[PDB]
């Protein structure tokens, strides 16, 4: 019953660290570590974490090794330095996940009952794509379909702390993106707010034409999850929109009509005071 | 478990340091209080004894 | 179990402590002017969900030690001088250790038990529910066991004032103790108040009287206006008890 | 490992204070001897059911945690009145007043010695005995010998010592003399020259 | 030997360990060890910083059993990468940044055991608005007090990177220790993704301001510039028609010029021209 | 003073739920672990012994550690109820020998086969040619039931250390009240 | 605006009432909450300031 | 015998001590060779704290043993 | 940069702070204020604070560190 | 030269103290202006002849 997780801006920096702590000699091209958290009531929080030596062979894709003794000491070391933080799960990077992630999860559920994984992106960082989290659930599948795992998605957000947010602003120092914007940042928030829109909409038809052909089998779960999108968008016809839209559009044109009136008197007064001061310095210089 | 006041700051429950012995320390006696750990370093006698020879 | 006691102390060890303060007024939607018990005055805010409408100008809150913003509000101090005036057992009696007084017992049970149980009999008749009564007479016939009887039956809240631990060396302490007493009694609505020996702070208010007795007169004038004054005393009834009902104030 | 971590983080320098009230929604308001008020969600080592308003607990200077309690403090005048451990005295030292001696042995020691001697009959022992008559005969000296043999934590009380200069001192002093008498269960109370405050 | 061109290279995830461990114990002076690498004589980097458990009070801080440190560094060799330590840190929450009594004693122990061992001071309760007062200091020997102390000007960039304030030069500067310059090792795939996750949005641009309080907010903006226009009518025209001094008390301590009356107009446009155009897209986009 | 990483590999398959011996096969294989962990202790205290299963999953119960008290707590209560899976058991043991804290120890893997193996001859020779290219010596000890002179195990011992290798002895115990006397004659010293 | 902001990030200054003091670049300043202090003069001011 | 005091700073200090010596002698030798007082030195042998009240033969310290030098960590 | 300085002055004042009293004014952009904890101070003021509001001993705001008339 | 070294050996913001009593062992008890009494040491260039209680 996880609503959402809160990833502090510290742990992903430790992943980017440990993505570079192995890349000098390692060709593993995935980083698997241990996620520590603070399960408060219903929302999940992640403050600190660490990593663990893990490898995986591409042949037979079922062989793995976790270091339990390093997990027992270092989590026990963190408990002594901070008896607030505890285990909440694990994490791995790489978009394409290997299939030992059920085998890793079902082992370390002996540590955490509500075990959770967090997928981050180190290289796919160009578009708007945050970190990703799933959940460990065990059902059959749907009704009469064969049994499997089916990691369900839990939505994720990012939240800092008081020093963890003020220390960020001192680091950037390049554009800094001020609060409430002066008509230039706000339009770009609608520009790149829409650049991610059709990128989702191109992605829907790409999976749809993949399954309209029939290569991969269908999932009925996504069908009605897509079907309530199209028969719940509004249709603007008469007396519910076209009356009520002008009632707030002809409302907001009255107050910008003051901006036409007031700002014209502002620059006119600055014109008068300069044309007085110009001709009076001119007539008295000679 | 010595209860000691400053009468300007507070009352403190402190201990003697490991330089003196818990033999001379009685009730109503000045001590040498550490500035940070507040420990009794050296006990002070209340200006003994210019009232016997006279 | 010994491990569970250890881990509770580990969670207890990571604690800060909070600055007790009182809200003076509200400046804006997020600016509150508070003040500590001796420290300066601050301009702080609330956390996330504190229901700022409950922040009345004169409540008591608990500030953060470092952020200094409001963590949790508190009802009221209860000034431990009167803490002992509530926590005591009367006699575990049940009107069976008393006799030969049933004409006066029931008449006292009439004036007290009805407003704290049965207000419908007082709405049907155009009368205000009454205030407290008085016990006077020679020493020996009840006067303490009778209040001990009624504080065993339906003890919602109870205060027993000795009327002789209420003054001291300090000249403005006496009337301050009475005001903070009734506010505890007012807040815990269905309370009953007992005061033995009204003769100790009674007296007729007379002329020039060697200022040690002037304080008792100023103490009594505070007791007058708190009983029947500007504040509508509701759900609070007062059993007064004396031994010589001759030298009391006619205004009392 | 946990008890070792409690021990090292337990510093010895404390700060005495006073509990004002105790709430549950466990929580206690603490006023220190620095004239400062503090509030904590969790008390700490001691229990919420063992405290009372008016205790001199040991509080941390920085985290403000109730570490130890052990108050046992009173007024200097009340502690001056605790007079015990006298040389003994026999009842045969008083001659001629032996009936009043037997009326004391039939008054005080058997409520103390044999409580089950009364609880089967259903009666309740009294608790007030007066010595009166000519001065200098048997008033203080009889109860001196009764406290000498039957040790029951003697506590004298003088008459004019209750009369202080300032207003509202004897009501403090008498009531503090009996809060000490209530906490010491085998203790007794002896009041002398009661006519000096007896109007 | 000693230069005046040293720059410590702290990482971004180093400094986030510094403020979080410093804000964790505020009234008890947290205390940890700083791990990095000496790449040459006079540039030192530090990327990952661990912490140590403490048992100290609000003015001094002690340590714990030293079987924790060597067991920690042994386990950090097999996981990630190994290093040797380059210094230490603490938190001075009350005052600013200067090295106390036992702070110089532990500095003498580390520069003799290890090589040079830069110490770092952090005020956790000062880094509040937008700025941090973190600084690093470094002990100088007392024997070379008749010649230069941080001598031998190689460059000229050592003057505008640090200007010691009056509260700093009274304790140890410059007769006891000296200060050292700090830059930030910022790179890619760490810094860009730091802002690709914090100050981002998807639907924030195409979302209405929920007119229950939008046009309600514009009531209390028109009425206050109404009063400023009441104030503006008399003010300028009376000042110009009585005395043409272009000066006093309407110059020295005033606030009602033509700077105050258009910024309320400036807020009222940006809050509404965006809000007008945000309700224009969904008429086309959403059928 | 030999520096190696001895990796013991017990079997908790379902076929261990019987006694062909007068004692329990689980008690027989448990005491087999006791006499080899005490063997590697007295020879050099600078080694490490770690247990690993292979039945239905190769769950790392204890990490390869120089302590023995963690192993002795976990040698008991193993609950053998799984199906034997041997082809992944070598690759997970070699993956455990790569994740070590020191790369100066030698490599020795002992395994306990208490159930018949049903594997392709290609799958054993690919693992055998892998360990030749990795220079890894694996000992194979048979428990309980055993087909005498198997094709798969004998060709795996041959293709392990061919052309004057180490001498990884194939222990063939007969059924009966014989204890690990066949396991302490040659393999406790001449492995 | 940067000039007003740079001097803003600076601690406050005390006040001390001085009626008379001594010479030799040391003056006698008595603060209000505490007692007197023998302090040093600045180089931007003179000494004849009694 | 010769010992290898493996410090935590990547520097191995070789000492010439005897098996019948104690810890205070090693601390004095380290102080004479460098300049660290004995009260600010914590010798660790295989994760075990060494006490000044015992000798080197009590902790099974033979020739060529790996030690760990930890200094007194305290700030203010 | 000018929009930076507007936001900097904006968030210099929205913080928890102490309350002192205005005592006196030296000249333009400098005053003498004393807090409620005794210990009369000497700080500088801002230009946003209107100078025609500070005749009496009025209630003012002060920073905890810079201690200025915020 | 020697006069300038000792005039700069002490701190510059010198605080006005108050003597209470004198012990002839290179230290004494003093009193601050707030009445806090500090068991401090006394130097040797202090010209120990005019030192009076008060
Ligand atoms: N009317 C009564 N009925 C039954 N018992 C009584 C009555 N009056 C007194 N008692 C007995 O007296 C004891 C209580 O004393 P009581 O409260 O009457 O003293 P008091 O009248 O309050 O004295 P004072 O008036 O001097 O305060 C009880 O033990 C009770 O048994
Ligand atoms: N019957 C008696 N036997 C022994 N001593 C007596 C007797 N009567 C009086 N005294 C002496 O007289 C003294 C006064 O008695 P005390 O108890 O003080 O009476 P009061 O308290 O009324 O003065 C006692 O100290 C006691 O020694
Ligand atoms: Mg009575
Ligand atoms: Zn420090």
């Amino acid at each position: 019953a996880v609503q959402k997780v809160v990833v502090h801006p510290l742990v992903l920096l430790s992943v980017v660290d440990h993505f570079n702590r192995i890349g000098k000699v390692g060709n593993q091209k995935r980083v698997v570590g241990v996620l520590l958290g603070s399960w408060q009531k219903k929302v999940l929080d992640v403050s600190n974490s660490f990593a663990v030596p893990f490898d995986e062979d591409d042949k037979d894709d079922s062989v793995w090794f976790l270091d339990h003794d390093y997990l027992e000491n270092m989590y026990g070391m963190f408990k002594k330095v901070n008896a607030r933080e505890r285990i909440v799960g694990w994490y791995h990077t790489g978009p394409k996940l290997h299939k030992n992630d059920i085998a890793i999860n079902e082992l370390m559920k002996r540590y955490c009952p509500n075990s959770v994984l967090v997928i981050i992106d180190v290289k796919p960082k160009d578009l708007g794509l945050p970190t990703e989290a799933y959940i460990s659930v065990e059902e059959v599948h749907d009704d009469g379909t064969p049994t499997s795992k089916t990691f369900e998605h839990v939505t994720s957000e990012i939240g800092a702390e008081e020093a963890e947010e003020v220390g960020v602003e001192h680091l950037l120092r390049d554009i800094k993106d001020t609060t409430v914007g002066t008509l230039s940042q706000r339009i770009t928030n609608q520009v790149h707010g829409l650049k991610g829109l059709n990128s989702k909409l191109l992605d829907i038809r790409s999976y749809l034409e993949k399954v309209a052909t029939g290569k991969l089998p269908i999932n009925h779960q996504i069908i009605y999850q897509l079907q309530d999108v199209f028969n719940l968008l509004p249709d603007v016809s008469l007396q519910e929109f076209v009356k009520a839209f002008y009632l707030k559009t002809n409302d907001q044109m009255v107050v910008v009509y003051l901006a036409s009136l007031i700002r014209s008197v502002v620059a006119l007064h600055n014109l008068i005071n300069n044309k007085i001061a110009n001709r009076d310095a001119e007539k008295k210089e000679g | 478990k010595y209860i000691i006041n400053v009468k300007q700051f507070a009352k403190f429950v402190v201990d003697l340091s490991d330089q003196v012995a818990p033999t001379d320390i009685e009730e109503g006696m000045r001590v040498g209080v550490d500035r940070n750990k507040y420990q009794i370093h050296i006990p002070l006698p209340p200006k003994i004894d210019p009232t016997v020879t006279m | 179990k010994q491990y569970e006691k250890s881990e509770n102390d580990l969670k207890a060890l990571q604690s800060v402590g909070q600055i007790v303060g009182e809200v003076l007024k509200q400046l804006t939607e997020e600016k509150f002017i508070v003040k500590a018990t001796n420290g300066p005055r601050y301009v702080v805010g609330c956390r996330r969900q504190l229901d700022k409408s409950k922040l009345k100008p004169g409540t008591r809150v608990a500030l953060d030690m470092t952020t200094l913003t409001i963590m949790r509000y508190l009802p009221r101090e209860v000034d431990p001088l009167v803490y002992n005036m509530s926590h005591e057992d009367p006699g575990n009696v049940s009107y069976s250790e008393i006799g030969g007084l049933s004409e006066q017992i029931r008449e006292l049970r009439e004036v007290i038990e009805l407003p704290l149980t049965n207000p419908e009999l007082f709405q049907r008749v155009g009368i205000i529910p009454p205030k407290g009564c008085l016990l006077y007479g020679p020493p020996g016939t009840g006067k303490t066991l009778l209040a001990r009887a009624v504080a065993s039956q339906l003890d919602c809240n109870f205060l027993k004032v000795v009327s002789s631990s209420i003054v001291d060396k300090y000249i403005g302490e006496s009337a301050r103790l009475i005001r903070e007493m009734f506010n505890y009694a007012r807040d815990h609505q269905p309370c009953i108040i007992f005061m033995d020996e009204i003769d100790a702070i009674g007296g007729r208010r007379f002329s020039e009287g060697t200022s040690a007795d002037r304080e008792i007169q100023r103490t009594l004038m505070e007791l007058l206006n708190q009983m029947d004054g500007f504040d509508t005393l509701h759900r609070v009834k007062m059993i007064m008890a004396t031994n010589r009902p001759d030298t009391l104030d006619p205004a009392l | 490992e946990n008890s070792e971590k409690i021990k090292v983080n337990k510093t010895l320098p404390y700060l005495v204070s006073n509990v004002i009230e105790l709430l549950d929604v466990k929580c206690a308001v603490i006023k220190t001897s620095t004239r400062q008020t503090y509030f904590l969600p969790v008390i700490g080592l001691v229990d919420a059911e063992k405290l009372k308003p008016g205790d001199l607990v040991g509080v941390n200077k920085d985290s403000y945690l109730i570490l130890e309690t052990l108050p046992t403090e009173y007024d200097s005048r009340v502690k001056a009145m605790e007079v015990d451990e006298r040389p003994t005295e026999q009842y045969s030292d008083i001659g001629g007043l032996d009936k009043q001696i037997q009326e004391l042995v039939e008054a005080i020691v058997l409520p103390m010695n044999h409580k089950e001697k009364f609880e089967n009959l259903g009666i309740q022992p009294p608790k007030g005995v007066l010595m009166y008559g000519p001065p200098g005969t048997g008033k203080t000296l009889l109860a001196r010998a009764c406290a000498a043999q039957t040790k029951a934590t003697f506590l004298k009380l003088a008459g004019p010592q209750l009369v202080q200069m300032f207003i509202g001192d004897g009501a403090k002093l008498v009531r503090d003399a009996f809060a000490l008498a209530k906490e010491k269960a085998p203790s007794i109370i002896f009041i002398d020259e009661l006519d000096a405050i007896g109007t | 030997a000693v230069d005046t061109a040293e720059q410590v290279y702290i990482s971004s995830l180093a400094l986030l360990k510094m403020l979080k461990h410093g804000r964790a114990g505020v009234p008890m002076e947290v205390m940890g060890l700083m791990l990095g690498e000496f790449v040459d004589d006079y540039t030192v980097r530090v990327i990952d910083v661990f912490a140590m458990p403490q048992s100290g009070t609000g003015v001094s801080v002690e340590a714990v059993d030293p079987v924790f440190q060597a067991k920690m560094l042994d386990m950090l060799k097999q996981t990630g990468r190994p290093e040797m330590v380059v210094g230490w840190y603490h938190s001075h929450p009350g005052f600013g940044c200067w090295l106390s009594g036992v702070d110089i004693n532990t500095q003498q122990s580390f520069e003799a055991l290890s090589e040079r061992a830069v110490a770092v001071v952090v005020d956790p309760i000062q880094s509040v608005k937008g700025k941090v007062v973190i600084d690093a200091f470094r002990l100088i020997n007392a024997n070379m007090m008749v010649l230069g102390h941080e001598p031998r000007q190689t460059t000229s960039n050592l003057g505008h990177l640090n200007k010691p304030s009056i509260q700093a030069l009274i304790h140890g500067l410059n007769r006891h220790y000296y200060s050292i310059t700090i830059n930030y090792r910022k790179n890619e795939l760490e810094q860009k993704m730091l802002l690709n996750l914090h100050k981002k949005s998807w639907m924030e641009g195409l979302t209405l301001q929920d007119y229950s309080e939008h046009c309600k907010h514009n009531e209390s903006v028109v009425k206050e510039m109404l009063e400023l226009a009441k104030n503006y009518n008399k003010a300028v025209e009376e000042e110009d028609k009585m005395t043409p001094e272009q000066l006093a008390i309407k110059n020295v301590g005033k606030q009602d010029p033509k700077r105050h009356l258009e910024e309320h107009v400036d807020v009222l446009m940006t809050s509404n021209i965006v809000q007008c155009l945000a309700a224009m897209l969904d008429t086309v986009v959403f059928k | 003073m030999v520096l190696e990483s001895t990796m013991v590999c017990v079997d908790n398959s379902e076929y261990m739920r019987n006694g062909d011996f007068l004692p329990t096969r689980l008690q027989a294989q448990q005491d087999a672990v006791n006499i080899v962990c005490h063997s590697k202790t007295r020879s050099n205290p600078e080694n490490n012994v770690g247990l690993i299963t292979l039945a239905n999953d190769c769950e790392v119960l204890t990490t390869l550690t120089p302590d023995t008290g963690r192993i002795l707590s976990k040698l008991h209560t193993v609950q053998p109820k799984g199906k034997i899976t041997f082809c992944t058991g070598i690759r997970v043991a070699h993956l455990a020998l790569k994740h070590r804290q020191g790369k100066n120890h030698k490599m020795r893997i002992i395994a306990f086969v208490g159930s018949p193996v049903e594997d392709n001859e290609k799958d054993l020779v690919k693992l055998a040619k892998r360990l030749k290219k990795e220079k890894v010596n694996v000992d194979i000890i048979n428990f309980g039931e055993e087909e005498v002179n198997t094709e798969k195990l004998t060709a795996f011992v041959n293709t392990l250390n061919g052309k004057d290798g180490t001498g990884s002895h194939l222990v063939t115990v007969p059924p009966g009240p014989s204890l690990a006397d066949a396991l302490i004659s040659s393999p406790i010293l001449a492995g | 605006l940067r000039e007003e902001l740079q001097l803003l990030q600076e601690q406050g200054s005390y006040v001390g009432e001085v009626v008379r003091a001594m010479d030799k670049k040391k003056v006698l300043v008595k603060v209000h909450p505490e007692g007197k202090f023998v302090v040093d003069v600045d180089k931007n001011i003179d000494i004849n300031d009694v | 015998m010769q010992i290898f005091v493996k410090t935590l700073t990547g520097k191995t200090i070789t000492l010439e001590v005897e098996p019948s010596d104690t810890i205070e002698n090693v601390k004095a030798k380290i102080q004479d060779k460098e300049g660290i007082p004995p009260d600010q030195q914590r010798l660790i042998f295989a994760g075990k704290q060494l006490e000044d009240g015992r000798t080197l033969s009590d902790y099974n310290i033979q020739r060529e043993s790996t030690l760990h030098l930890v200094l007194r960590l305290r700030g203010g | 940069e000018f929009l930076h300085a507007q936001e900097e002055v904006k968030r210099i004042q929205s913080i928890p702070l102490v309350i002192g009293q205005f005592l006196e004014a030296v000249d333009q952009n400098t005053a003498i204020v004393g807090s409620t904890t005794g210990s009369n101070y000497y700080v500088r003021i801002l230009s946003t604070i209107d100078r025609e509001l500070l005749k009496p001993n009025a209630s003012v705001a002060l920073h905890k560190h810079s201690n200025a008339l915020v | 030269e020697e006069r300038s070294k000792v005039d700069d050996l002490r701190g510059t913001p010198m605080s006005v103290g108050t003597l209470e009593e004198i012990i002839d062992d290179n230290h004494a008890i003093v009193s601050t202006s707030v009445g806090s009494e500090h068991y401090v040491s006394i130097l040797s260039f202090v010209d120990k002849d005019l030192l009076e209680p008060g």
